[PDB]
């Protein structure tokens, strides 16, 4: 495919590590540029990362449960930063315990975020939802 | 204050006590005074130390959830119902990550959010918020042992205010609370913090009062060698028994195969008596704690309780003194109370079906264990050299130089060097030595095992492995076997 | 006809086929020339001796769950199921308790107000009354081996028909299937129908055609100790051998101590093996099957998965080529389909979170499969010597005797002498001899063992223990301690 | 309490044996009079025997599953026989599958049982009950 950026990071006080491990691993193979900022991540490093490197995407992961309040605002911070209709990802285990799925996804799109996936969802899933969503196949 | 694998002077402690009481307004409800004489009126039945002792005493393998909300109220219904409906033997409480980072202001924003929205918004319960006040409020509603479990570098007013509150023992080390846990907290800051947190059990010892400390076995979770991890606990066991602690729970993760997992667990708690002994602290109550599955677990509830309770029967074949419950829920989240209770009614019924049965010696036993064993003399070995006989230097400058190497730490601070991988049988390996100092020997055992996987594979032994061996349990298996 | 160990003869079989077949309509259905040639078109993948090799082969334990409704479309459905969402390995179909008493008016009665009920008032698949064109329609809708599971004393139309359907394995034995299912029909009578189910097999393998046999190992599933268990299906496959049978399964119920229930099934498979070859049968292939906990379960659904999967951990360490698959329902009633496919999915997950893994030798399993075999060869030895020889006179003698009792068995001609009990590390034992023949120096190991429980738990070895081992596992743990 | 008889077996074509030597040691030793007819037991056999024994109670178990069908029409031929009003109690695994207990009770108490238990039912439970519908409790 055509070579796209995207900002991988998890956000929060969130350590959890290896899929980000994993998903910068298979979207690398896919031929992005993947800007890896890690774990630990507060939503300004998202941001800046973006900026420094006219990225097409930003990937949050949220693993720790704790996403609900810490995935709020980001959109309204990229519009801020002019980032304007840049794609806003969420995935992971993004809210405290088992839920029922339809109002997660709603929850999370209505703060801004594009799309939003639940457990266990493999890194191929948003692959071709990003090459979709940027017209690269 | 510069770090030293020495005891602190009373003046030294209590100074460094001053300031971390001004770190959150509850740091006013500490008076370890008043605190010792609460923590003296907790009935045995709610000391952790001393019902370890007891589960030790009657050969018995105790079980404990994890567990945490960010409401009070919630909090303690939610622990009743893990001790009445669950069966619990021990309680934790699972404190939030914002508590972690010492983010008291996340923790009384998610609190007054919680409230709002009818829902824990927090992964665990703010204890440093809640104070000695609501601590106590915790041990008092319950009838079994209190123990905070976490992943704190900085956990010095935490320990403060949850031992005030009368919770019984503590879970950390200034490896394990931070390699796996944080990306920019140097070695040498963590050490120093964990060594207030084992010398506050050192003064309470002092005055006569029981806690129980416990190393994180697991680490990252993920394809952690046995000798690396046990290299570990054995130093932190050190590092606290220097500052006065007196019962020890080290601890192991799961890696799946029986006869490696039990090996990895005697190996650990003989070495950990052995160097305790060796250093000269000869007072100390060692007993162990086995964690399931640490990894990823498969989403059907059905398989995870496969996993749940294979998991079990090797602890309890290994003598656990404890074993560590996971629920139904693993893959997804938080579990409800109704979940959690269900993956202790399965452990325990487990562990009942198997009373008094522990794994025989046999050859194959008996060469895991020198494995294990010659591995981690390796390593702890090689720290001893840098540090020039102290070990809390030793531990810095093993990190510096990847004598010691936590497979996937997040820490800037961990070389990311060493690359964990299973063999043919599915114990793990090494399959990328980095900078661990073990003998050709040593190194070739490791190969020669995992040769036989390449054979039986027909593929090379490859980091796509060890990918495959990071999904293999998710989807249904130990071993990431091909496609 | 008289009763010897001897193969029928192609004449005296025919004459017996003749008067079976006419036992019930569907009876005119069988046709073994057309029969020989629909049984050779069944691909490998769905012939159950064949599989069994394979799983030899691979040093795989494969998942067999129990399972049969009323109606055929339904009970379709479920097996499809099971096969698809379960992941079975196997697929049974257990015939109801009616075909097992060849009452089938009640089975056609039942059929009937199944289906105006909407749900299954028998508690199996009335394979007879289906017929050998219901039971190819089950076959032709799965893609796993079918085998009858069920407790026939006469089972000689229903082999007939189950086997001209397509069905190419057959549980059951001429003492297996009657002193745990039966009161009144005489040990000379089921041996000689069973002589007839096996000559069946015998028949078939002559015409090349495939097809397993498995004595049914646990009996009553309560608290049978190992020697009396293996010496039954010791004889069972003995007597199968001698009819012309090659492919056996041998079968046992797990008692719960792991190294015991190893020592049992390595055992059972090596002294069948020895035996076969010792009386000159060189062509046999023999793998085993260990059955999940057969005596009470607990309600509790988590608990129940305790037992499912340590049980499941015990057969894997075993060796076993065979699990029979719990449920969560168990202590309730015949499983849902979905009940029945967690179990299965459990148990799968428990195998391959445990693949290629065996128990290692040990003193301990050394010693008490030396005790296992001295048992079994004693009772053996006996019953050779009571039959002059003759192994199946032997064993109506045995049993008029009490030499072989299998405890709580209904038939009358049961000796209902021996009793049974756990020691004090939960292996079965022997509590009252009655006539097994053992020596004093057997009997005495029995007795140190036992007198230990008593020491620890304070009170004389009794029938008082052996009613609390009875509840024990329902009640939450495996040895019936008191209080 | 005071002296009693009761009949005891397992219906139909059901070989559970285990329960049934249970209750038998049970209800022995709370004073009654067991007539133990045992397994693989037809309605006209807890008839004759009750007849014999002059017995105040019949005690039905079922395990197997198939007691819906083996349990019905009892009371009509205790009827027929001269055992008007005995009592009648039918307990164990007493239909096929789990189904709603309020359901099942209900079912067996219109086919005339006196009382009817659930799965897991201890001895000790049939056993105050039926000395308080004896009136020797
Ligand atoms: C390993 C592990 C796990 N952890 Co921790 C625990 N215990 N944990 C740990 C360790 C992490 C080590 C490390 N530094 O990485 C360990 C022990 C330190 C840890 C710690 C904690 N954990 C915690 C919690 C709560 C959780 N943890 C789990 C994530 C719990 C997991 C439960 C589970 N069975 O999955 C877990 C067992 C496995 C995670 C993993 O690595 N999987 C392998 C990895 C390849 O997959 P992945 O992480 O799921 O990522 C994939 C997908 O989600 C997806 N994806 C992810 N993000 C995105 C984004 C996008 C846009 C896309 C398209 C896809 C994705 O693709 C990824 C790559 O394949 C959790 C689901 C377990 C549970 N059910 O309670 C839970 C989150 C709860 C929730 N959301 O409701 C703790 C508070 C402790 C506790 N209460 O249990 C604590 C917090 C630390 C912190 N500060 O964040
Ligand atoms: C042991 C056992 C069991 N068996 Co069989 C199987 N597998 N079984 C066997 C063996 C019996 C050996 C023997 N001859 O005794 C064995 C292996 C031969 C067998 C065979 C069969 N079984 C069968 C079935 C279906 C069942 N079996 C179970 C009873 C299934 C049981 C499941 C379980 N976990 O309970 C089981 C595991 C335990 C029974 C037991 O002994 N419990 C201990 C005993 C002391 O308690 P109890 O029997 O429950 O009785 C107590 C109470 O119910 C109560 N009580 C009972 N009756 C009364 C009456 C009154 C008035 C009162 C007051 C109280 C009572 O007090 C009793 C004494 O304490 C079953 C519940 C398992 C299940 N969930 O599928 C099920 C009945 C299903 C239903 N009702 O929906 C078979 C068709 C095979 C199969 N599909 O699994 C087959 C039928 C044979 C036949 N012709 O009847």
């Amino acid at each position: 495919m055509e070579k796209k950026t995207i900002v991988l990071g998890v956000i929060g006080s969130d350590c959890h590590a290896v899929g980000n491990k994993i998903l910068d691993h298979a979207f690398t193979n896919a031929g992005f540029n993947v800007v890896n900022i890690g774990v630990l991540s507060p939503q300004e490093l998202f941001i800046k990362a973006a900026i420094e490197t006219k990225a097409d995407a930003i990937l949050v992961s949220s693993l720790y449960g704790q996403g609900e309040i810490d995935c709020k605002g980001l959109r309204q911070k990229c519009d801020e930063a002019g980032l304007e209709g840049i794609l806003l990802y969420v995935g992971g285990n993004i809210v405290v315990g088992k839920q029922h799925w339809p109002d997660v996804e709603k929850r999370f799109k209505d703060m801004g975020y594009d799309r939003v996936y639940a457990p266990g969802t493999p890194p191929e899933v948003g692959i071709a939802d990003l090459k979709k969503d940027l017209n690269i196949e | 204050m510069e770090l030293k694998n020495k005891k602190w002077t009373d003046e030294e402690f209590h100074k460094q006590r001053e300031e971390v009481l001004q770190q959150w307004p509850t740091g006013k409800e500490v008076d370890l005074q008043e605190a010792v004489d609460y923590l003296k009126k907790i009935p045995a039945e709610k000391n952790f130390a001393e019902k370890l002792v007891l589960a030790k005493k009657k050969g018995i393998t105790m079980a404990q959830p994890r567990a945490g909300v960010a409401l009070l109220d919630e909090h303690i219904e939610l622990l009743r119902y893990l001790q009445d409906e669950g069966g619990a033997d021990f309680l934790p409480s699972t404190i939030d990550a914002y508590t972690r980072q010492n983010r008291y202001d996340e923790c009384e924003n998610g609190i007054k959010e919680s409230e709002k929205a009818g829902r824990s918004l927090l992964n665990g319960f703010p204890g440093v918020n809640f104070g000695v006040k609501g601590c106590r409020k915790v041990l008092e509603a319950v009838n079994l042992p209190l123990q905070a479990r976490h992943g704190t570098p900085d956990s010095r007013l935490l320990a403060e205010i949850i031992h005030a509150g009368g919770w019984t023992s503590n879970e950390g080390g200034g490896i394990s609370y931070n390699v796996p846990y944080a990306k920019n907290v140097t070695i040498e800051k963590s050490l120093l913090d964990w060594q207030y947190c084992d010398r506050l059990v050192g003064f309470y010892e002092e005055q006569g009062v029981h806690i129980n400390r416990e190393p994180f076995g697991p680490l990252t979770g993920t394809l952690v060698p046995p000798s690396m991890s046990n290299a570990v606990g054995i130093t932190e066991a050190l590092l606290a028994a220097e500052q006065g602690v007196k019962n020890i729970t080290v601890g192991y993760g799961e890696c799946g195969n029986m006869i490696q997992d039990i090996a990895a667990l005697r190996c650990l708690e003989e070495q950990t008596n052995e160097y305790l002994k060796a250093y000269g602290y000869n007072d100390v109550f060692v007993t162990t704690v086995f964690h399931q599955w640490m990894g990823g677990f498969p989403q059907d509830e059905s398989k995870a309780f496969g996993v749940i309770v294979t998991a079990t029967t090797i602890a309890a074949l290994a003598g656990a003194t404890k074993v560590i419950v996971k629920t139904p829920h693993e893959a997804i989240g938080i579990p409800t109370k109704e979940a959690n209770a269900a993956g202790i009614k399965a452990t325990k019924m487990a562990l009942n079906m198997l009373e008094g049965q522990r794994m025989p010696m046999s050859k194959e036993l008996e060469t895991e264990m020198a494995v294990i064993k010659a591995e981690t003399k390796c390593i702890l070995d090689k720290m001893f050299e840098l540090g020039k006989g102290d070990l809390a230097i030793g531990t810095v400058k093993a990190f510096e130089t990847g004598v010691m190497d936590i497979p996937f730490g997040p820490s800037k601070y961990n070389a990311g060097k060493m690359m964990p991988v299973r063999d043919n049988l599915g114990c793990v390996r090494y399959l990328e030595f980095g900078n661990v100092p073990f003998t050709e020997e040593i190194k070739n055992y490791n190969r020669e095992r995992l040769q036989e996987r390449a054979k039986f594979e027909g593929r090379d032994v490859s980091f796509q492995m060890v990918i495959d061996d990071i999904f293999a349990v998710g989807k249904g298996r130990l071993i990431g076997r091909p496609e």
